[PDB]
This record gives structure tokens, sequence and C-alpha cells, in this order.
């Protein structure tokens, strides 16, 4: 019933995955599909039915783009080397040079059929084609005339409506050569810049220079019996990107240095957010407190505001010379801290902002997790004569840290790769001096690798960044063993 | 409810002031936005408390044009309301999807016995630790090949952005499993003896008792998707299909700093998550 | 894949995008084809990224200096104006949009920075950079300040640096020699040192950006600013009594601002190259179209000869051209867009006090060459 | 040490859960509060302990008022119903926790722990955590904890209530022998009437908050104040027969039985404030009932349930015209099958009598033990 | 309809909790498994229900093997120890949940619940939820569920374990009346020996996962097969005295008491497999001890505890030369103060004798009811 209809797509997609190329994606599409049919059909595998749809998402949208990203590392993927070879030549073959001169054209109705007219400005002569029907690639031989065509000239709107059929019409003069639509008002001779023969050798039509695909650098290059055509294509390079990480001194320089900041940043985040989160969660549920429910919503509010807009409003608030925080921080005290210029002051700001950002989540967590403690433990403590502080450190805290550990080691993992905070607030903070790659003081491992690949200027090597992305992750694979 | 020592109020009163000062410290930034959203002009700098109200910034956030006495009617620079509904769609559908996938999977992990259930969960977490930001190159290529076959979940689609998030469930799976292993075993066993199949026990016994955890998982996932930037702005290309996160960063062009217009939209951007919190009192 | 049947246009946010849209509505009225104008953040970066995958706008707006990098990357289609159209613009603007003997964009308007002064606070603006610190003390005690302009971009700080003898690439008779860069020399150092000395004497903040500068001048807090024609529309609204004049001279030598020409290129991946041609040639680059944009935010001294002569009578544009003559035209070579990144890093790190001018520029010098 | 309650009342907004109840508990006295679940036993204990505020009335411990004194300074300890053992702490840390905080003494801790662990055989469990221990051991840690603290008043909220029947019986002896060895004031709370009888110097019966009766265990058994006390104390429940008063004297009262054979008998009981024709309740305990050949008052019915306990035989008899199976009790083994006919003797000397409201008529029959 | 277990063995990894145990349970038989907590009572019940796997052995329910048969198709109904009441569902839905799913019958559901709710008095609590009910009401709901199910086999896991003492006595009658009414197979599990003795037709005593004895309650009481069985049955624990065998005879066994007055008594007990000089345990129940004036074998010592139960009197006596208190039990009321000297008679006819391995010597005295 449903086995056959879902079995229909296995062969409607599977077979077409083999066709039209795409060999890289045709493999996993069947492996994941055939496993889903085997599990959901016979009742021998029932436990996997609850697991499969979960891991299928994990595979397609987490595991694949990772394996694929590691494949990106073995190649020279760059701002220049960005497309496949068949997309590179597709671009190169598309571009065209103008040969012949321009003519002004007009569209004139003759019953149901149309009529074209060009006008040479050099000679002053006019040319007019026979009656034709719009549609398909057709050639029209124009004839010289002194008379006017019957029927009024078509307005722009009408010529725009028939633009597609008009672009395929290749008109030709009695004297000149082929001429095609160049705008809504003009016709000019536009021939393709290159031609591709039997072998993959592009030959120029204006200069006449031939070009062959150089698969060492990834470009079409000029050969003599050196020009480099620069749309560019992606080609494998092997261990060349991985070796650069172990070879370079200017890439390795901040690489170890920001690692320290990354871990230190996330440790201090976890510690302060848990502290603030827990202490408040204890206080909001405290019996003796009056407006518990009012306090509860107010302390949570920061979380009801999206992270990115908080960071952006903080960025403007933390401005050094101007900006409202230092405006009042110089009125009292008298200091205007260098929140962006100084490495430490910036690093401090990050933590202040992140603590603001991160405490509500820990509070909410502790609020629920706090209910796992039975009330009579504090009643037995009251008999023995313990104060509020004594209760917290001898009972509350040690009884919360165990169920909390996995959630805060998860918080360390989150804040380890907290990309959006750094990019939006500081984007690397103060610049790290004398580096071959773009690097900052507040950059995390995710930020540094991102700068290497995507940041305009100072190199855009997607491959090198992919090599470092793999090198991080595989070394985090030590957290397993 | 228990007799209290040392006048009690010594600590109670001093706590009221400490929280009262704390809420002031944390509300300040948000009160700035509200103030900037009412201040006239789009300048980055201005008076802490506005001399006179403006409304102008709130007018173009809601879609109205305004007439400044100088150069005629200025139109709303960005479709903020559309961006708002877009964010709700992508995160809402996203979060239901995440709950459904992660809740069912955890049920098998907590109850059903199958070999290597420990290593798969371990592996799921470790793989998820790798940031999606260092995969954007591959992600674009993924939805590029995927787009030409199933158009409604490819590049420049909300379905694509939703299906992109549907991977991150490992964390939730653990949490939900952990919650399941807290519920009394007898209930599912008593259901089994009554005749209930493993699914019947899931829906009629286990689910209705797990409402609060699934509520939290939804809220967390909903928040997570509302603020996602890297992937969202990578896949979503058309302005009219932007989510709040993608679009809201167009306000702060260094040479076209619309700081006022931004503030009105920023307060408006807090609405969906707050709506969720206020409905989640059950 | 860029959609066929419509025109997506990208233009920097500080230009008159709403006006340009009005031109698009007329194009829609006549052709029935919808024009979408957008002003994405960091446009100079976004376009190369999207266009390389065959995406982005059909028409792209920037100063001509970035267009050489775009053309070399295969992101630009060769534009094809006939003899009659080329004769409608000034020849020196076509030279700005020429890369390897080919026209890669339509030049729209000539841009140049000028010193903008508040008349009520300062009736006689300084002819020299040297007399500003003295003037600042005078105005600072009055509750105000002398000069506030964007320091985060080199485009705004290059006039002072290139005054005593700074340059990007030495232009030999024929072509730009890319091995001779004048950001390291004594002239470039002396200029940037003067900037740092204005910061070290509290006349300026190291982190003053475009947003703060535009705020300070339009609210009447500073007497002077350094800005382009696009910014005049905001000053009109603020009803500040302002003049536009020559840039101050440093060490006797005049400030030499890099002259930009706002240019419109056609995406090499557009299936609307014919419609893109008609819009720009017959709608934008007419007396009516340019007026629509200039009425939103001033273009400066336009490339279209007909509208330029209507526009030349405005003293603001006279002063724009006067400073343009004293500066030199921005090169379009692919090494130019790599020129700005290093100078950005150099100036900001020098102004902050992280590096001395000598150390900050030496890093930039070895970066341009490589 | 001496704990006394004057008009103590607990309310929850509007729900008066406990009426104004007076209790006088002398130094070193073993007092047991008994009643059904939810009758307010723990509420009282918590009010004495300080874990619950007193809405109305006065509470004294050692002849000073404690109502507003914090729980710690009351000189009072509590074994909690759930044991309230700290899950994260060891047995030795659970037992010493009290004096561990404030006034910590390393050497004194070791003594008090090992001494109390000696008398409860817990020296081998000190290093262990509560989750590793069995229920029975965890109880000994709970009691052990307060024994280390050495309070003047011990408060026990159902310490035996969660143990195996055989372990419950054994632990009763331990508590008795602990009581006499210490000689200190102990307030005990249970629902088991057996524990009240075998432990208490003085019993306090609670009926929906109200104190029903106070006195010696053996006094509560023979002479109950109302129908509730009579029905609550005793191994199997006392037999209640609806009777009608026909004759009244100065010494005894005659009542009519609900049988078709209307028999009448005099009962040596109080005759102050009694009326003829009042529907009363006859009280007779299963143990007190006699064989048919001895007595003159005979009740005959059908045997429904026979419970062979080994040490005794309990027989449930369906007497006609009354929907209540009469319970008999006798030593050794009685060979009577289920369904067979049986007759018993009703002794007037061992009879109780209750009013319409439930108030018991004072028994004049002198019993040994009071 | 008739469950039976052959060579049944349960194991956890390597630990073999239960060895090959044989049990045969007849149709309509009421079988009670008794033993301490953690002796495997629930496990046995769970293995019959299919919630737990039988490692080695055969399980029959109504003359067919059930080992691998899913729990649902076992024709069995369990009352869980926790009650296993669905918190989200009402009382009505808790009792009808079985026939709600797998073929709903709206008309029938209403009937089957109301018929069961009538014979438990749950009619006014149908629409209520498990949190609103009390523990006593919750128990009846848990039983109700299976009564609606009407299975061939009932499995009750300590249904009286958590109730009040007085309510635990009342419900025992409600159970026995329900058994003879339904007339179906019932497997009962409890730690309380009283429940075993009253309710069961056949008792199975468990000791560390091992079946120690099977038989009628009165057989278990009079003739235990080992020391464990003897010490598990009977209100207070049987007295045990360390004796040394001095002489043997086909008809009886002679032992020596550990006293300085080394008395030697002849016990009417199986001399089979008993040697002279072998150290043994003399068993004697508190009820079976006689007043001193009756017998000639006297035991004298100091009174440690006097427990006035009202209906009886329990007396604990410290006999020198045995550091275990001799427990005495006498009907009516005995006026003896603690610390006084008390002597009792040790009747040889009523004595048990156990070997080193705890195995009982078969009693040759004929007790009535066996
Ligand atoms: C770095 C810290 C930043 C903190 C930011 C938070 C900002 C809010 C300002 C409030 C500051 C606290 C001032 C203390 C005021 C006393 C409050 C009080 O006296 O109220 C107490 C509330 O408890 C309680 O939070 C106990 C009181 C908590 C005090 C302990 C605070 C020390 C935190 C540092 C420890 C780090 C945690 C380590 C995490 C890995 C009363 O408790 P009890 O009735 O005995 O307990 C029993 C009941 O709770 C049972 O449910
Ligand atoms: N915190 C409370 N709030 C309201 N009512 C309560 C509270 N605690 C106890 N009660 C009521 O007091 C009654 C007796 O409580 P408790 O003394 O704990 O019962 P018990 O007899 O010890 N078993 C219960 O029926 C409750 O309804
Ligand atoms: N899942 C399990 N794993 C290991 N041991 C178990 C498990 N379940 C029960 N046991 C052991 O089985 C013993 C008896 O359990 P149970 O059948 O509950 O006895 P009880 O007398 O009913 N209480 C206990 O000592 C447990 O240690
Ligand atoms: O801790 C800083 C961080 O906290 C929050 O991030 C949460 C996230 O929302 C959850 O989904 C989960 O993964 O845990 C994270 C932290 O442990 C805030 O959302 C975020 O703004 C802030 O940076
Ligand atoms: O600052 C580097 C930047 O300078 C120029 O950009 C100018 C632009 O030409 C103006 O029209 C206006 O938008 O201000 C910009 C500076 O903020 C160059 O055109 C550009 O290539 C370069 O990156
Ligand atoms: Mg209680
Ligand atoms: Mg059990």
């Amino acid at each position: 019933s449903v086995l056959g209809l879902l079995g229909l797509l296995v062969g409607y997609l599977v077979v077409l995955m083999y066709a039209q190329g795409e060999y890289l994606f045709a493999i996993t599409t069947l492996i994941l599909s055939s496993a889903g049919l085997y599990i959901f059909a016979n009742r021998k595998a029932y436990a996997w039915r609850y697991v499969y749809p979960g891991m299928a998402g994990m595979g397609l949208f987490v595991l694949f783009p990772l394996v694929c990203t590691i494949a990106i590392a073995f190649t020279n993927y760059s701002s220049t080397n960005q497309l496949t070879f068949e997309r590179a030549q597709e671009v190169l073959l598309d571009r065209s040079w103008q040969a012949g001169k321009t003519y002004n054209f007009g569209l004139y109705p003759a019953g149901d059929e149309w009529q074209l007219a060009l006008s040479d400005g050099e000679t002053g002569k006019n040319y007019l084609s026979d009656a034709f029907k719009f549609g398909g690639e057709q050639k029209l031989q124009l004839k010289e005339t002194t008379a006017q065509p019957e029927g009024e000239r078509a307005n722009l709107r009408v010529i725009t409506q028939n633009r597609q059929a008009l672009s395929d019409i290749t008109a030709i003069l009695p004297d000149g050569n082929k001429v095609m639509m160049s705008s809504l008002r003009q016709f000019s001779g536009t021939q393709p810049l290159y031609t591709l023969d039997g072998d993959g050798t592009l030959t120029n039509n204006q200069s006449g220079v031939k070009y062959r695909p150089n698969n060492q650098i990834g470009f079409y290059q000029s050969i003599t019996a050196d020009e480099k055509l620069s749309p560019g294509y992606t080609v494998t390079t092997g261990w060349k990107n991985f070796t650069r990480v172990f070879t370079d001194e200017g890439i390795q320089k901040p690489f170890l240095a920001i690692f320290v900041w990354t871990v230190v940043f996330s440790l201090i985040t976890v510690f302060l957010t848990v502290a603030v989160g827990m202490v408040l969660a204890c206080l909001v549920q405290w019996e003796a407190l009056r407006g518990k429910a009012v306090y509860r919503v107010l302390l949570i509010l920061p979380y009801a505001v999206p992270s990115f807009i908080s960071i952006l409003i903080f960025k403007g608030l933390f401005n050094q010379s101007f900006g409202e925080i230092n405006m009042m921080l110089s009125a009292l005290f008298g200091v205007k801290p260098a929140w962006f210029s100084d490495p430490t002051t910036a690093r401090t700001m990050l933590i202040i902002v992140n603590t603001w950002l991160g405490y509500p989540y820990m509070m909410i967590l502790c609020m629920g997790l706090l209910k796992a403690i039975p009330d009579d433990l504090y009643e037995a403590s009251a008999m023995d004569g313990a104060g509020p502080f004594q209760n917290f450190f001898k009972i509350t805290l040690p009884l919360l840290i165990k169920p909390l550990t996995p959630l805060m080691i998860a918080s360390f993992a989150f804040n380890f790769n907290n990309f959006v905070l750094i990019q939006l607030l500081t984007n690397g903070g103060p610049d790290r001096l004398g580096t071959t790659t773009p690097a900052g003081y507040t950059d995390l491992l995710v930020n540094y690798t991102y700068r290497i690949a995507f940041e305009g200027g100072g190199g855009q090597d997607f491959g090198l960044a992919a090599a470092i992305a793999t090198l991080i992750f595989l070394l985090v694979g030590a957290l397993a063993i | 409810a228990m007799v209290q020592p040392k006048s009690q109020k010594a600590r109670l009163f001093i706590t009221h002031l400490l929280l009262l000062l704390f809420i002031a410290a944390i509300m300040f930034p948000l009160l700035m936005v509200v103030a900037i959203s009412l201040r006239q002009g789009n300048f980055a700098t201005g008076s802490l408390i506005p001399e006179q109200i403006s409304w102008d910034h709130w007018k173009l956030a809601l879609g109205f044009s305004v007439e400044q006495a100088d150069g005629r009617i200025t139109p709303p620079p960005f479709p903020v309301l559309l961006w708002l509904w877009n964010s709700v769609k992508v995160a809402g559908i996203s979060a239901i999807g995440i709950v459904a996938l992660s809740t069912t999977c955890a049920y098998a992990f907590a109850r059903m016995r199958f070999p290597g259930k420990a290593t798969l969960l371990k592996g799921m977490l470790i793989f998820q630790m790798f940031p999606a930001v260092l995969s954007l190159v591959a992600l674009y290529a993924l939805f590029d090949r995927l787009g030409e076959y199933i158009p409604f979940i490819g590049l420049n689609t909300h379905g694509g952005v939703i299906f992109a998030y549907l991977g991150g469930i490992a964390l939730h799976v653990w949490t939900i499993k952990g919650y399941f292993e807290t519920i009394d075993s007898s209930l599912e066993e008593a259901a089994a003896l009554d005749g209930a199949t493993p699914w019947q026990a899931f829906r009629l016994v286990l689910l209705p008792l797990s409402v609060p955890i699934l509520a939290v998982v939804f809220i967390l996932s909903f928040i997570a998707a509302i603020t996602e930037v890297p992937v969202a702005s990578l896949l979503l290309r058309d302005v009219n299909s932007y989510t709040l996160a993608v679009g809201m960063q167009q306000y702060l062009n260094p040479q076209n700093y619309l700081w006022g217009d931004f503030a009105a939209a920023a307060v408006m951007s807090a609405l969906p998550i707050t709506i969720v919190f206020l409905l989640a009192q059950r | 894949k860029i959609e066929e049947g419509k025109l997506v246009i990208w233009i920097n946010g500080d230009k008159g995008y709403n006006g340009l849209a009005e031109v698009g509505k007329k194009f829609e009225k006549d052709t029935g084809i919808k024009v979408t104008v957008e002003h994405p953040d960091k446009l100079e970066e976004k376009f190369p990224q999207v266009a390389a995958t065959g995406d982005g706008p059909d028409i792209i707006f920037w100063a001509h200096d970035r267009f050489g990098c775009y053309a070399q990357s295969g992101l630009l289609a060769e534009i094809t104006p006939d003899k009659a159209f080329q004769d409608k613009l000034y020849p020196f603007t076509w030279d700005a949009v020429r890369y390897n003997g080919k026209l890669i964009a339509y030049p729209i308007a000539v841009e140049a920075l000028s010193l903008i002064y508040n008349k009520d606070l300062l009736p006689n603006p300084p002819k020299t950079w040297e007399e500003i610190p003295a003037l600042d003390k005078e105005l600072k005690a009055k509750g105000k300040s002398a000069l506030m302009f964007n320091l985060q971009e080199p485009y705004f700080t290059w006039p002072l640096i290139a005054a005593d003898g700074g340059y990007a690439f030495k232009y030999e008779n024929g072509k730009y020699d890319i091995k001779d860069v004048g950001v390291d020399n004594a002239g470039a150092k002396a200029g940037l040192t003067f900037l740092v000395d204005l910061i070290k004497n509290k006349h300026m903040n190291a982190d003053t950006d475009y947003s703060i500068a535009e705020a300070a001048f339009n609210k009447g807090e500073t007497a002077m600013t350094i800005n382009g024609p696009w910014a005049w529309s905001n000053i009109d609204t603020s009803k500040v009594n302002y003049g536009v004049t020559v840039l101050p001279t440093f060490k006797g030598q005049p400030s030499k601002p890099f002259v930009g020409v706002l240019s419109a290129g056609i995406n090499a991946a557009s299936p609307n190259k014919e419609l893109a041609k008609e819009f720009l040639e017959n709608y934008l680059l007419t007396d009516e179209g340019l007026e629509a944009v200039n009425k939103d935010k001033p273009l400066g001294a336009v490339a279209l000869k007909s509208y330029e002569e209507e526009l030349a009578k405005d003293p603001r544009i006279a002063a724009t051209m006067e400073n343009a003559q004293k500066g030199e035209i921005m090169p379009n070579i692919p090494q130019m867009c790599a020129f700005w990144y290093a100078v950005r890093t150099a100036v900001i790190n020098a102004a902050s006090g992280r590096q001395t001018v000598d150390e900050a520029l030496k890093d930039a010098q070895t970066r341009i060459t490589k | 040490a001496s704990v006394q309650l004057q008009n103590v009342t607990k309310a929850w907004g509007e729900v008066v859960v406990s009426k104004d109840i007076n209790l006088d508990i002398h130094e070193g006295e073993f007092v047991v509060f008994v009643g059904p679940s939810g009758c307010g036993k723990s509420t009282l204990l918590r009010m004495i302990a300080g874990l619950e505020t007193i809405t109305s009335g006065d509470l004294f411990i050692g002849e000073k008022r404690m109502n507003d004194t914090p729980p710690a300074e009351r000189g009072v300890g509590m074994v909690f119903q759930s044991y309230a053992l700290y899950p994260h702490l060891s047995v030795a840390e659970n037992m010493s926790f009290g004096l561990k905080l404030a006034g910590a003494k390393k050497e004194v801790i070791n003594q008090r722990v090992n001494q109390v662990a000696e008398v409860l055989q817990l020296a081998h469990l000190l290093d262990r955590k509560p989750k590793a221990l069995s229920g029975g051991q965890r109880q000994r840690v709970a009691i052990g904890r307060t024994l280390v603290a050495e309070p003047s008043v011990f408060l026990l909220d159902e310490p035996l209530s969660n143990l195996d029947a055989a372990l419950r019986v054994q632990m009763r002896i331990e508590i008795s022998r602990l009581h006499k060895r210490l000689g200190r004031t102990m307030i005990y709370v249970t629902h088991d009437q057996v524990e009240a009888m075998t432990l208490a110097d003085k019993i306090v019966v609670l009926d929906a908050g109200r104190v029903a009766q106070v006195g010696k265990p053996l006094e509560l058994y023979h002479y109950p104040a109302d129908r509730f006390v009579a029905g609550f104390i005793g191994s199997p429940k006392m037999n209640f027969l609806p009777v009608k008063v026909t004759a009244t004297a100065i010494d005894q009262v005659q009542v009519e039985l609900p049988m078709p054979n209307r028999q009448q008998v005099w009962l040596p009981v109080e005759s102050r404030d009694v009326q003829v024709g009042a529907n009363m309740s006859l009280g007779i305990r299963p143990e007190h009932l006699l064989p048919s050949d001895i007595a003159d008052v005979i009740l005959e019915g059908e045997v429904q349930v026979v419970e062979q306990l080994g040490n005794e035989t309990q027989i449930h008899i369906q007497i006609p015209s009354i929907r209540q199976n009469l319970v008999y009790r006798q030593n050794d083994v009685v060979l009577v099958e289920e369904g067979a006919t049986f007759a018993i003797g009703l002794p007037p000397e061992r009879c109780h009598l209750f009013r319409e409201d439930g108030t018991a008529c004072r028994r004049l029959h002198k019993e040994p033990g009071v």
C-alpha cells in the first residue's frame, strides 16, 4: 500500500541520481533510503523505527556537511577557485565580444505576423525584413527599402513582452554580418568570445589566443607554440593545505594563542552563568520572598530578546569614547575603559555581555533541577541549626552540581564555538599584530578559521580553513578516548 | 511554615534591594532600546531620556511611511513585520520538528534494548560539537544539489533552513531520555499487561506525562532558531524571505546607520519569544 | 540562478536608493518589468561573494576602483554603448570604467571629499591643517569642537596622508607600476603622524566613525567635517547653515583625495543584460533619471554632460570639483582593492596607539607588494 | 525537657485542622500520638519542633514559651518520617552534621559518632552512602543522627512505619530499651495502636484534629472516653451492636438487642444523663466473649471467616438482623469449619456503652491494671 | 487458571539468586509467598507476569508453557506494589484502561467499571484523579483495575503493605470475602506473616531466593522444616536456645540446656540424623511456655520488658547463661513490674529442635488442625 508508493521513489530518484552526473551525492542517497525501508517494513527491527528519522537528520545535515568539509580541505577551494570545471568553462563560453556596429530596430505588425527593421547611421540607409512569426531560433535576411512599413511601431511594452522570441532572431544585412538584439531599441553583432572544439581547449575569437586547462593551479592558461583566464575552477591538491598548518610560522603563531582564550572564555562563561543562575533560582523560589512571580518574569526577560539584537545594542552601548555606558562611567568614577582597543578590556566586555546573555538559561535550568531536592532535607538542617549560607554550600550546591555537570560541559561546548557573539560585538576585537592570516585577540577557533576563509582581503582560502576545521575537530576526538 | 530566626528581615530586606538593583542593571540595556525607539532622528548618539517623543521609527517598523517636513514621504526601509512572521515560521516548524524527532528517538534509547545504544549517543554528541559555521561551504553545495530535485527545501527557501536545523537533536535526545528514566517503570508495564503496544504506551501513557519537558525542549529550540545567523543568512538570499536574524543587520550600515529605526524593530523582535513564555505558564 | 524578467539593483546605503527606485518605477511603467533596488550592508564584499556563484543583482553600483577586481574575477559583463551614447558622457569618466581596453561599467557621477563647515560657528574655515589644533582649543572652551570626521575608513583619511607626498601606485607614462607604493615614504608618514597628534592632543577620538561624525555636525556640536556629496541631503534637513570648501593644506602641500566615479556594472551571470542596458542607458543616464537620484542624495558632478551643466552652477559642486582637481583619480587595477585593506589596518592601529606610524605603515607596504 | 501545650490551634487560612487542644507532657515521659492518616499527628510534631507555626495558643518546653523561637534553639531533635538523610553525605557525616556546623570539634565528633554507632551496630556503615543501605539500616542512621545530637526532647514521626513486620516488632523493643537507658522525653507518632500500647507511658488519641482521650495505655483499653477510642485500640476492632434503651436504674442500664429474639440484659455502667428509647451502641471486645455453655446471654449465627493464626483462633460470625459479622477470639486451636453454625456467650461485666453522639458511659466494673 | 513452576531458576549475570524451585498452584487456590524484603517476592510475581525473564526452567499457566509468551497474552492481572496508577487518567479510566484500547466498547466500559466500583465503594470517586485520592482509596483503584480485567490469575504484590494498621486489618476481610466470591487463582506476595496465616490456602516461605517450605498455614506453624520458617511465623519470634545433645532414642531426643543448672529434657522429636554432642537449637513459642507451677522444667530470670497489650501481656525475661531474652505471652492481664523475678515452665511436648544446618527434627507430637 505505502511500501510500493515509497518504493516508487526508489528508482524515480535513485536512477536519476546516477544520471546528470552528481556521483558524489548519488551514493549516500541510496544508502540512507534503503536502510529506511529495511527498518520500517518487517517487524524484526522495531527499536530502530524510533531512532532512524532522528539519525537521518543527523547524517544529512550534520555528518555529511562535515565529511564534505573535510573533502574541501584536500583541495584548493578559494575565492578564485570556487566552481567545478564544467561550471568554469560554462562561464567562459558565455561571455562574448561585440564585433559589428549597432543598429536601431523597430517592431511592426502585419496582420498576425510581425516585421523587423534596422537602420544604419553611417550610410543612412534602412533595411526591412519579410513577415515572420515569433518563436524559436530563426534568421532573417533584411532588404534595403525607401518606404515605410504598414502598421504603427510597437511600443516598448509590446517589444518587452516578445523579448524572448526576439533574442533568438538573428537578423543579417545584405552587406554586413549577423546581428542580434542588444537592448529594447538596438541590434548589434555579438559573437561568442571563445569556441570549444573536440578537446577541452578554448580558443579566442578576437585575439586568437588558445587556452588549455592547467589542473595544477586550477585555471585556463595561455600556451606558446603568460595569460591566465580568471573565473577559475576547483581542483584537488592533497595534503598541501594540511602541511601548511604544520609548516607556517605566522599561522601557527596565534593558533595556539587564541585556543587559550577560547577555553578560558568558555570556562569563565560557564562558571559565572551557573553562579548567577543558581543563586537567583534559589532566591526566586525562596518562601520568605514577596513578589516571587514578578521577579521571575523580570530576570528571565533578557532571554525573551534574541541574542543577535542584544549583542548589537550592547555593541553601541559599549562604545569607547562615546556611548551611554562610559557616559555615566565617567560622570562617577572618572574612567572610560577601552572596551574595543584593549585586548583585556574587550575580553572583559565579552564575558560581561555573555553572562548577561547566559544567566537566564542557567536560572531556568536550576529552577527545575532544584525541585529534585526534597524539602525535608532543609527541615533536618533547620533542626541542626544551619543558616541560609550553610544550607547553600553544604546541601544545595553539591546536590545540584552532579545533575548539572553534563549540561555545563555542554555549555562549554556551546560557548567554545560561540561564533555569533564574537563576530557581532567585536569581530576579533583588537587586531593581532604581524600575522600571515587575519587574526584578533578576542577571536575564537571558529572565528579565526572563518576569517581565513570568508573575510575579504588577507587571503580567502576556504581549503586552508577546512584543513584547520578538520584539525580542530579530530583533536576534539580525544574527548572521546 | 517554619519559625524563622534573627528577625528574618535582616536578610529578606537586603535581598529585596540586591535583586531590585540587579533587575535595574539588566533591564537598563533594554530600557535604552525603548528610549532610542522614541527619540527623534536616526543618530547613533543622543540624549539618555528623549526630550520629545517621535513615533517615526515605530511607524516605519509597522509599514507606514512618514512625512518629514523637509524631503517629502520616506518609505519603510525594510519589511520588519514580514521578517517577524518569517522568523516565527522557521523557528516554529523547526522546533516542532526537533521535538518530534528527538522525543521519539530518546524513547527508544531509554526503554528499548538495541546493541551499541551508548556509543551512538556518545557519537551523536561529539559530531554535533562541530560548528555549522565551518560547514557553510558544504551546506551551500548541499542545498544547491538538493534544491533542483525537491524545490521547496532547497536554496532560498524556508523549508531548506528548517531542514538545516533538524540535525541538532543529540543534546535534546539526551535530556528527554534522562527525563524518561525518571518516570516510574510500573506505568508502562501496567500498560503492557493491559495490551498496549510500545507505541500505544508512548502516546497514551508516557507523552502526556512528559508535557513539561517537551515544552522546555520546544522553547529552547524555538529560541535557538530565532537567533540563528550564519546558516540562515547563508541560505536565505531574497530580502522578502529573510528571517529577523538575517535582515536586522541591514540597519547598521556604517554609512547609513539607522540606529533609531533599528530600535523600534528590536523591541518588536522580542515579541515572539515573549509570546511563547507567556503561553508557557501551563 | 538570477531570475529572468526583472531587475535587481545593488547600491551602497549612503547613496540615494529611494530616488533610484523612482527611476525603476518609470522603467516598470514603460516596459512592465519590475525594478528592485536594494542597499545591502558591506556591498563591496557581498557582491563578489554572490556573483561568483552566478547569483546577486543584475546591476551593481560602486566607485570605479573596485570594478577592476570585479572584472578580473569574471563577475562583469562587457557593456556595449554605441558612439552616440559615449558622446553623451565626459571622456575622462569612460577612462575610469575602462579595464584592459574594455568598458566594464557605465560611469554615473564623479565623487570627491570636501571640507564642510558650519558658518554660524566658523565663518572663515582653516586653509591649513596646522591651524586646526589652535582653533579646536578656541571652540572647545565654547562648549563645541573644531573638526570631526570618519577615521575608520582610509578614504576619509587619505587626503592628509597623501598631502606631503603619499600615493598608491606610481603611474609611469602608460600603465601603473604595482611595485612602487607610496604609503611607506616620508610624506605618508608625516601626514598620518599629524592625525595621531590630533588624537594625542585630545582634538579627536581614535574611534570616531561616520555615524558619530554625521551626528556631531548635523546637531551643531562640531564646526567642521570631511564628507562627500551624498551627505549634503542630511545636512539640509538639519537646517544647519553650512558651506562646502577646499580641503585644508598639510605642510604647504594640498590634500589629495582619491577621486571616485560611481559606476554601474552588469553581472556576468544576468539573463537580463538587454533590459539592464536599456534601464541604465535610456532611464538612469538621462536628465530625469539622474535628477531623481540627486534629489534624494546628491551624486556630485555627474558624468552626463547635459545634466552636469545644469548642476555646475551650484557652488557645492564647484568646490567638489576644485578638490577633485587637487587630488588624483582612483586607479582601477586589481591591486587597488587590496590597497585599501592594508591602509585600513595601518591607520586604525596607528590612531589607537597600538603601533607607531612608522611601524604601522611598514606592515602595509610589505603587504601590498608581496 | 518538660513540654506542654496550652490551647494550641493550627489553621490553614480557614481550615481549622486542629481544635484548641491541651497537652501536659512531663520530664522523661514516653508519649505516643496515635490516629488515622491525616488526623494531624505530624502537624503537632512539627509545631513542637518549630517546622510549623502555631496559629493560636501557647507552647512551652522546659517552662519557657517556644512559639516564636527558631527550631534549633528549642533543645529538640527529630527522626523524620522519610528519614531525611542527606543523599550526598556519608553515614558518619549524616550523624555528625548537626554539631559539625557551628562549634565544630574534630575529636568530639569521632566519640559521639562511634558511641552511637556502637549501640545501633553502624560502625561498619559509617563510610557508606544512604543509597547503598537497606531501609532498616537507614532508619538506624536516622535515629542514630539525633542520638548523636543528644536533645532534651526526642520527636519521632513514624520511625517503624516503613519496615518489614518482623523488623517493626524487633525495633519496638530497641526503642523501649533506648528510652529507659536515656530516661529522656520522647514524643512518638504512629498509626499503629500496637506501638502506642507497647511503648507509651501516656497515649494521646487524635480524631480529625481533636484530642479524643489522654492517659495510660491500659486505661485507654479498658475505659475509652468515646466510640472512636474503643474502636481504635485493640488487636481486632471492637464489636459494635446497635441497642435500644428500655430500662434505667441508679447502678446499671438495660438495653434491647436487634435480634428477632428480643433479649434484654443489665450492664453495670454509668446512668447519669440517659433516656429510655435512645438508640445506643453496645461495646464488646473479641477477647472478652465467652463459650456458649458458660454464659446465659447467647448469640448464634453463621460462620463466614475462620482465621487460623496458630497462637489463637479468630472467628467471624454472621448474626441475623445485623449487617456486621461478630468477631470472636480464643487461645490455641479451635476446630470449626467455614459455613458451620456457632454460638457464643455475652458477658455483661465486660460491656461498653455509647450515646447517640458517641460519648461512652463511664464503666463501673473494676478492672485489674488501673 | 492454574499456574505452576518447574525447575525455575533466575540469574543476574553470574549471581544465581534463585535455584531450581518447584511450585504447583491449583485452580481457585489462594497462595501467599512470604519472606523478607529483597528475597525475590516481586521477581517471582514478575516472572509469572512476563515482566521479567526466566533464565532456566518452565512456567505453565493452565497447562501450557508461558516463558516466551508476551505479558498481555498470559491471562494474568497484576496489582503493582506502587499501585501503578496512571496519574493523568481518572479513576474510571484507570480501571477501564485495558478494555479501552484493543477494541473499545463504550457501553460495556460503563457497565464493567460501575459493577466493580459498587463492590469497592468507588462510585463517587470515578471522575477523580490519583493525586486527589488517599492511599487507602488508591489501593482499591489498583485492585479495581484487575477486577475489571477479570483475568484467570491474580498477582497482588503487597497490596496491604502501605496502608494504615487499622485499615490493613479491615482489608484482610475484604480480600478473603472477595476470594470465595470470585473463586479464581490468586498469587499473593507479602512480608507480613499475619497476612500469610489468615488469607492463604497454601504458604510458600522464601529465604534468599530459596523456597524453605510449602504447605497449609497451620502446618507451617506447628511443623517448620527449618529454623528460618520457625522464626518467620508467629506474632512474636519463637524463642531459640543453644542446646547440646546428650542421648538419643527412636522415640525422642535428649538435650542439655546452657544453664549452670544443666537440666536435660527428653523431646518427642525425630532422632533421625542427630548425633550426641552436636550443638543444636531448641525452639519454643512465647505462647507455648507455661506458668512455673504447672511444669517441672523451670526457667528463671529477671524481667527486662513488660508490654501491656490489653488483650494479652508480653514479658521479656533475661535468663542467665543465654544472652537472648526469653519472651513470654499470657492472656488477659498480668500485673508484673519490670525488674522483678519471673519463672516459667518449658513444656517438652511443644518444643522444636534444629540441627547445625538449621534443619528441623520432625516433631512426633500430634497438634490439632493438621
Ligand atoms: C558570583 C556570584 C554572583 C551573584 C549574583 C546574584 C545577584 C543577586 C544578588 C543576591 C546576592 C545574595 C545575597 C544573600 C542574601 C541572603 C538570602 C537569604 O537569606 O535567603 C535564603 C535563600 O537561599 C539562597 O539563595 C542562599 C543565598 C546564596 C548566597 C551564596 C552566594 C555565593 C555564590 C558564590 C558561589 C559560586 C557557586 C559555584 C558554582 C560552581 C534562605 O535560604 P533558607 O531558607 O535557609 O533555605 C531553605 C529554603 O531555600 C528551602 O527551599
Ligand atoms: O551561555 C551563554 C549563552 O547562553 C545561551 O545559549 C544557550 C542556548 O540558548 C541553549 O540552546 C543551549 O545550547 O545552551 C546554551 C548555553 O549553555 C544564550 O542563548 C546565548 O545568548 C548565550 O551566548
Ligand atoms: O575606505 C576604503 C574604501 O574607499 C572608497 O569607498 C568610499 C566610496 O567610494 C564612497 O562613495 C563612499 O561610499 O565612501 C566610501 C568609504 O567609506 C573606495 O571606493 C572603496 O573601494 C574602498 O573600499
Ligand atoms: Mg505523618
Ligand atoms: Mg516487592
